[PDB]
């Protein structure tokens, strides 16, 4: 059984993937030193980059996160040389790795509870810059990226500060456009988002996310009334950040529905 | 009491043959009765001209298709993508109203049928289509046009190029507008007033009567719409499909049959004018409309049509 994960570990990081993970995880110390190895591996395989390497680091991580799956002082540790190494190759510029390691890490949050004081400067950093070039990417690494900053902003409860939830509904940021995708799959993780970002508890961190809605709300209702000759209303709501913006007849209906 | 009404027809009777021959029985169910109403509808495989028909004629919404007094497709039959009516239909209502029901125009299925059976099948049927269309034009006072997806720009041509073949102050029948299986975008202000717009630049020279008339504003089918924003609201009726976190609940257009009972309520008290200069009546318009058919078949127009294409 110690000696047969081998085989099982080889094999999966080598279509049927699904079979060989789904076997190794219903199959059930040692654990912590067979990852010790992937760790200095992947840890290396960066080191020296500075062009062939991309498939192993992608099968490296996918048979870290198939075993990590299949099951509280190393994690920490552990999260932060992920995303460092992610960042720091930057060339490759590569989805495969992007999304196994964004299911990694949302796995590794996921598991522990909020109770700690873990950093978060360098997740809501590594979040913010996968995000900024994530409009032109396939659907699969989308979709990951939208369940992985479901995982941090339901984790990371009582410690976001206003300037993540200020910059994440502006129009600036990529999730505003990323909605008018369309597929379908998209806009429900979309609206999971927001409606997580939307069910906290701590008032004055909510109440900036509010008014950024209500003021996007409002720039939508003043484009449409102004669209057919009519002055525009609303005034106790606006906010700063959409004083002048162009929005179409269709788009502006989408959003207040939306909203 | 020697009053009796004359008979309830159960259902249709074929008035053309496949053949394109004029069936002489029809008469029997006709009276000498003048200011009768005749129908007429111009459509293409699939737009459902005989369920409209059936809907309007003497059929509900809540009765089955297999009832209907005109023949609609079926279900097994659509796999194949073959046509269901052939030549032309009639029947007569209570009311005294005449309908009739053609097949479709420019059908694949016909010319595929006509392969396994002069130069060229494709101007036959385009000879045919013309012959039917022209008849329909000659001896009928409401045309209603069915159409499945909007923006077609082919039927319209065909129309215009239609009314210079009839064989004879001249008589331009109504045509009414329909568009069947309409979708809920369909239902918007913006969507109706470039649908107008569109309408109104396609049939800038039609010379045919398509304005002042069976306007769906005036139906309560738009409560706010005021009159004022179409420029000209043409003769355009819809007909929705029979009878979502974002909107749950919400249809975004009528009910099926309220936009069915009005369409019928509005064709059935539409104008009868004259067809000709002097009066006539059912056994009588039946034998001009053989006449007009006979004279249209062994025509000149059509003929040097078909020979330059
Ligand atoms: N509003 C509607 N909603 C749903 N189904 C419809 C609607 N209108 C028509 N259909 C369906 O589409 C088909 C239309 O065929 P139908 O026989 O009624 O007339 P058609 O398209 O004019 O055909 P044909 O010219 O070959 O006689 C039928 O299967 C009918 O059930
Ligand atoms: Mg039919």
């Amino acid at each position: 059984f110690s000696t047969n994960f081998r085989d099982t570990v080889d094999i999966l990081v080598g279509s049927l993937t699904q079979q060989v993970s789904g076997w190794l995880q219903s199959l059930e110390a040692f654990s912590t030193t067979l990852l010790g190895q992937f760790l200095e591996d992947m840890e290396a395989y960066a080191e020296d980059l500075s062009s062939v390497s991309l498939p192993k680091l992608a099968a490296l991580l996918r048979v870290f996160s198939t075993v990590v799956r299949s099951i509280a002082y190393v994690t920490d540790v552990l999260y932060r040389v992920m995303r460092c190494v992610t960042a720091a190759n930057q060339v490759f510029f590569s989805e495969a790795v992007l999304t196994a390691a964004n299911e990694c890490v949302g796995v590794l949050l996921g598991s522990l509870d909020p109770s700690m004081t873990i950093h978060c400067d360098m997740v809501i950093t590594y979040g913010l810059d996968q995000l900024e070039n994530c409009q032109t990417c396939g659907t699969d690494y989308i979709i990951s990226v939208l369940n992985l900053l479901t995982l941090i902003v339901e984790q990371i409860n009582t410690k976001l500060p206003s300037s993540f939830v200020e910059k994440l509904f502006i129009p600036s940021s990529k999730l505003l456009f990323l909605r008018y995708h369309k597929e379908k799959e998209v806009v429900a993780v979309a609206h999971a988002v927001y409606q997580a970002v939307l069910s906290l508890k701590n008032i004055p961190v909510l109440e900036t996310a509010y008014k950024l809605i209500l003021g996007e709300m409002t720039c939508a209702l003043n484009n449409l009334l102004h669209s057919l000759q009519l002055p525009e209303a609303c005034s106790e709501i606006k906010h700063e950040a959409f004083k002048n913006h162009v929005f179409n007849v269709d788009n502006a209906k989408f959003v207040v529905i939306f909203d | 009491a020697k009053l009796l009404p004359p008979e309830r027809m159960k259902h249709s009777i074929k008035l053309v043959d496949d053949q394109m021959n004029w069936c002489d029985s029809a008469i029997e169910y006709l009276l000498d009765q003048t200011d009768v109403l005749v129908v007429g509808v111009l459509g293409l495989q699939g737009t459902g001209k005989s369920m409209v028909m059936s809907l309007l004629s003497a059929n509900t919404p809540e009765e089955d298709q297999r009832t209907y007094v005109f023949r609609a497709q079926s279900a097994e039959m659509k796999e194949r993508g073959g046509n269901q009516t052939s030549g032309i239909d009639f029947f007569i209502t209570q009311e005294r109203i005449v309908f009739l029901d053609t097949q479709p125009i420019l059908s694949p299925s016909i010319l595929d049928h006509l392969i396994n059976n002069y130069n060229l099948p494709h101007t036959y049927v385009e000879m045919q289509s013309l012959q039917i269309a022209a008849f329909l034009f000659t001896v009928c006072h409401v045309v209603i046009v069915v159409q499945d997806w909007f923006t077609d720009l082919s039927l319209y041509r065909f129309l215009q190029t239609a009314e210079m073949v009839k064989p004879s102050t001249e008589y331009y029948p109504h045509l009414v507008f329909l568009q069947n299986k309409a979708r809920r975008e369909d239902f918007c202000p913006r969507k109706l007033r470039q649908m107008h717009l569109m309408i109104d630049q396609l049939m800038a020279h039609s010379h045919l009567r398509y304005k002042g008339t069976l306007s769906m504003l005036q139906c309560n089918v738009f409560p706010g719409l005021p009159p004022d924003f179409l420029d000209s609201e043409v003769n355009l009726f819809l007909v929705p499909f029979m009878d979502f976190s974002l909107l749950p609940g919400y249809r975004g257009h009528p009910s099926f049959q309220s936009l069915v009972s009005k369409l019928r309520s509005q064709v059935m008290s539409m104008a009868r004018p004259q067809l000709s200069h002097t009066i006539l009546t059912e056994k009588n318009w039946f034998h001009y409309a053989a006449r007009i058919w006979d004279g249209v078949r062994k025509s000149s127009a059509l003929a040097e049509y078909s020979r330059l294409l």
